[PDB]
DNA sequence: GCATGCTCTACTGCTTCGATATCG
DNA sequence: AAGCAGTAGAGCA
DNA sequence: TGCTCTACTGCTTCGATATCG
DNA sequence: AAGCAGTAGAGCATGC
């Protein structure tokens, strides 16, 4: 039933009235958090993690877009503290979608101002690097620049 | 340090006047110097600022991109530097004019607002000008008539109006100048008074208790049958503990 | 409420007659109303720039709102004052502005009723902040909009009763159709002319009420009284100079560091100490020791006995005097003792002496606490606060000394002539009104680039005296007042 | 008698604005 | 970072 | 030889900088 | 200083 609210959230933001987009985004992200964790059939869980992860549309590009604002704080905060329950509904099968989340959280930290949302970016990075241990999967992340 | 100027009343009452400074909030004259660990030195430390446009992923800029923008309501406007160098404000050099005088003693005790107080005193070199000011103040001293002087120091300085109190004493005859507020520095708001109270009335035994308090906690004493006041504890000669 | 705000709906009449020139050739009341609106926004853009404003025209042909009723059209939503909103409101002047209003809406219809009060109420019923004042300044002329049917007037006064149920206060600005009090019609069971004040007495001010400190005073060691220490001569100046990136109209938000021990790298603030240098010997400290040596007492006020009001001369001051007052927030029932001590201080003229440490870590300063009592009459003339005032005293190196070796006499003839001069130049001092030259020319200079009218309006100086108006007030006694007893003659 | 389902209000912490010491 | 008047070293003499 | 400039100079003013309640 | 929210040590009802 999803991707309706995804494209609704994607398209409702471009115009004015930047409190209406906030309340609609709160309602629809609550809808996604209700209607994606409830499902349990594993191929359909793969369908959901292939539905919310697209290179053109989705949550990563939607949180990439409206960061040059101040009104999209509650929805972005709900997204960034929802992804640390989505990294624990699933596991190391997300590993070919990892470096984009790392760059997302890194720019969201070094770009924003308020620590109502700056800390959960470090929460996602401190969950992710705790998970994906010292292996081949530590050579993508340039630790020599992160340090 | 000696300060010379020329006082004017009206069109041409230009009297050359000397002046000195008085009570001022004294400050220290030594700078704390930054020293890194392991070196016990300073010159091997570069402390600097970097001009870094963040807004985004950072693009580090130089100093010649800077418009000194100001706030206006819900936007930010230019006119950085040379525009305000054009339309700045001037007041044509030093000035010690008199606006007028006031016989009312309605300049109260609580509007003085000054970081320094001045003594306009005299002049030097065959001081007929200063005996003219002595005549001026020996006229002004009899009644509650004060002067409202407009003072500035140079063209860099700002203009300020203020009170010129008389001061007739034994050896010196002074006029003492203090600043004054503009009607942008006042603020006045409503308070709940306490005289007409329904809960906060104190009773008479408590009134006599605080009367005994203010009796038995005093510091001034009168004697020697002339009733000039003897008071100890002069908080004008006691040194300040900080620099000590 | 402290961070609470006040709204303002400006309701403008345009049905038939206010657009008329009153068969005159001076000015129309419509453009007079637009003069008043643009002046109150050009005042509150810098005076009180967080109030909530709105402007609504009623009676016209079109209608755009959120409820879709006839003859009601708004242009602004309840918001902060926006310079773009006043750069679109300034175009409605002159004949071409009247033409612009006429070709974007026109005017004239069977105009509104109770429903414009309804759209005011639903304009108020939507904004989620805190409200303290809610006033409607209506701009209309006529005194019977119910000139044909009584049900209109009955439902209008019932709707005004329901708006005064929640208490929304409306008080119009009546235009000058007779120039005053002649048309005293039945517009009186709704509400509970003067416009030059709104035109120019609001130039540049600020409004705030905080507390600045909430300390305690100790008499012996065990008499604790909770006081608040307000400031009443704020010593204001200009808003801060923001830095701006050149082309894309953005801030910079610069950084800073310290490094370079001739090796390069980066050094943290943990390895940093402070020092002082005399010639060769340098005394080294840590920053904890540097901030430690300015520690002498706790935060508070300390009683040190009493004094009579005769020795503390008004020659002595070093600080803008503050004001102190008791509050029943920390210690319960201390205003009772404060009211008793106030009564006996005003009955026995005595004033206290104290030692002051305002913040949590500061060297002390000796203060003196002086009593003060209110003044009042029937017009709620509250002009003086009931409480205590704090005069600040110098200690040791402030009172310097002059060379002291000058004393000459004078002769009593000039006292009466100087009395004549001071009585020529006599005036009661003030009650207000000595506004700031630099700040006034600065805010008008900012206004000139804000609204781009033509140019900097030359803000008139007021600190200068009127030299001709004291020349002719004086007369031709200047030369005799020079050389009556002291001729220079080179 | 030990490990969970379920409320709970005091504590602390960040933001907003305003005020004061500081090197130059 | 900016100015204003005092106060010992050159230049024409 | 005294006056007249002349680079310095103590000392002051806001001004941007930093701290805190 | 005002104020604004949200965590969280601290208890009650319940299962194996």
């Amino acid at each position: 039933g999803v991707r309706c609210s995804l494209l609704r959230l994607q398209e409702t933001l471009s115009a004015a009235d930047r409190c209406g987009a906030a309340l609609a985004g709160h309602q629809l992200i609550r809808g996604l958090g209700q209607e994606c964790v409830l499902s349990s059939s594993p191929a359909v869980l793969a369908l959901q993690t292939s539905l919310v992860f697209s290179r053109d549309f989705g949550l990563l590009v939607f949180v990439r877009k409206s960061l040059n604002s101040i009104e999209f704080r509650e929805c972005r905060e709900e997204i960034l503290k929802f992804l640390c329950i989505f990294l624990e509904k699933m596991g190391q099968k997300i590993a070919p979608y990892s470096v984009e989340i790392k760059n997302t959280c890194t720019s969201v930290y070094t770009k924003d101002r308020a620590a109502k949302c700056k800390i959960p970016a470090l929460d996602l990075l401190i969950k992710l690097l705790q998970t994906f241990r010292s292996s081949r999967l530590m050579d993508e992340f340039k630790i020599g620049e992160l340090f | 340090i000696h300060w010379p100027c020329r006082l004017t009343i009206g069109s041409n009452l230009s009297i050359r006047i000397a002046a000195y400074k008085s009570i001022l909030q004294e400050r220290v004259k030594k700078t704390w110097t930054v020293v890194d660990a392991k070196t016990l030195k300073k010159e091997d430390i570069q402390k600097e600022t970097v001009y870094c446009l963040n807004d985004d992923d950072e693009t580090e800029v130089l100093k010649e991109d800077i418009i000194q923008g100001f706030r206006y309501g819900s936007d930010i406007v230019p006119f950085s530097k040379v525009d305000e160098e054009q339309m700045k404000y001037k007041s044509e050099g030093k000035c010690f004019s008199v606006l007028g005088f006031c016989k009312s003693s309605q300049v109260q005790r609580r509007f003085f607002m000054g970081n320094q107080v001045l003594k306009v005193f005299a002049a030097r070199d065959d001081e007929a000008a200063a005996v003219a000011l002595s005549s001026l103040i020996h006229a002004l001293d009899d009644l509650d008539m004060v002067a409202i002087v407009r003072y500035a120091y140079d063209k860099r300085a700002n203009p300020q109006v203020g009170v010129a109190f008389p001061h007739i004493k034994h050896n010196y005859e002074c006029l003492v100048y203090v600043q004054l507020p503009f009607m942008e520095d006042l603020r006045q708001y409503m308070f709940s008074s306490l005289k007409n109270s329904k809960k906060y009335a104190p009773t008479e035994a408590q009134l006599n208790a605080v009367d005994a308090l203010i009796d038995s906690m005093s510091l001034a004493k009168k004697d020697e049958k002339t009733d000039t006041l003897e008071d100890l504890f002069p908080t004008t000669k006691i040194p300040n503990p900080r620099f000590q | 409420k402290y961070s609470g705000r006040d709204s303002l709906i400006f309701l403008v009449d345009a049905s038939k007659a206010m657009f008329e020139s009153q068969s005159e050739d001076e000015l129309t009341p419509f453009d007079m109303s637009i003069q008043c609106i643009q002046s109150v926004y050009i005042s509150k853009i810098i005076s009180s720039d967080r109030d909530l404003l709105a402007v609504v025209f009623y009676g016209t042909e079109k209608d755009k709102n959120s409820v879709n009723f006839k003859n009601i059209y708004v242009l602004q939503e309840l918001d902060n004052p926006g310079a773009k909103r006043i750069l679109e409101l300034d175009q409605f002047k002159g004949q071409q502005g009247q033409k612009r209003f006429q070709d974007m809406m026109g005017h004239g219809s069977d105009y509104s009723l109770s429903e414009v009060l309804w759209v005011c109420a639903n304009l108020f019923s939507d904004v989620q902040f805190k409200m303290s004042h809610k006033r409607i300044m209506l701009f209309t002329n006529e005194d019977n909009p119910h000139g044909n049917d009584s049900a209109k007037a009955s439902r209008a006064r019932t709707k005004a009763g329901d708006l005064r149920d929640t208490g929304i206060f409306l008080d119009l600005m009546h235009l000058k159709k007779p120039g005053g009090f002649d048309i005293s019609l039945f517009y009186r069971d709704i509400i509970s002319s003067k416009l030059e004040d709104l035109l120019r007495k609001v130039r540049a001010k600020e409004t705030r009420k905080r507390a600045l400190s909430r300390l305690k005073l100790k008499l012996n060691k065990d008499i604790v009284i909770s006081v608040g220490i307000y400031n009443l001569v704020q010593k204001a100046l200009k808003p801060p100079p923001i830095k701006l990136y050149r082309e894309t109209n953005e801030p910079v938000k610069t950084k800073t560091r310290t490094f370079n021990t001739s090796t390069g790298g980066l050094l943290l603030p943990s390895d940093t100490k402070r020092s002082q240098i005399y010639g060769s010997r340098q005394i080294i400290l840590e920053k904890e020791e540097t901030e430690e040596l300015k520690r002498f007492d706790d935060p508070g006020l300390m009683l040190m006995g009493f004094k009579p009001l005769v020795l503390l001369k008004k020659h002595h001051y070093l600080r803008p005097s503050l004001f102190v007052y008791p509050e029943e927030s920390l210690v319960i029932g201390s205003s009772t003792l404060f009211s008793a001590l106030l009564i006996k201080c005003l009955e026995k003229e005595v004033a206290a002496l104290c030692r002051y440490t305002p913040r949590r870590n500061i060297p002390p300063y000796f203060v003196a606490l002086v009593p003060q009592e209110e003044e009042l009459d029937d017009q709620k003339i509250q002009v003086t606060p009931p409480g205590f005032q704090l005069v600040f005293l110098p200690f040791a190196d402030d009172k310097r000394k002059m060379p002291f070796t000058e004393k000459i006499m004078a002769t009593p003839e000039q006292v009466g002539k100087m009395k004549a001069i001071v009585e020529k130049l006599r005036f009661t001092y003030r009650s207000d009104s000595f506004e700031n030259p630099v700040l006034q020319q600065h805010f008008r200079n900012l206004e000139a680039l804000a609204l781009d009218l033509m140019e900097p309006e030359q803000a008139v100086d007021l600190t200068l005296p009127k030299v001709e108006a004291m020349n002719k007030r004086l007369g031709s006694l200047v030369d005799e007042f020079k050389e009556l007893v002291y001729p220079p003659d080179y």
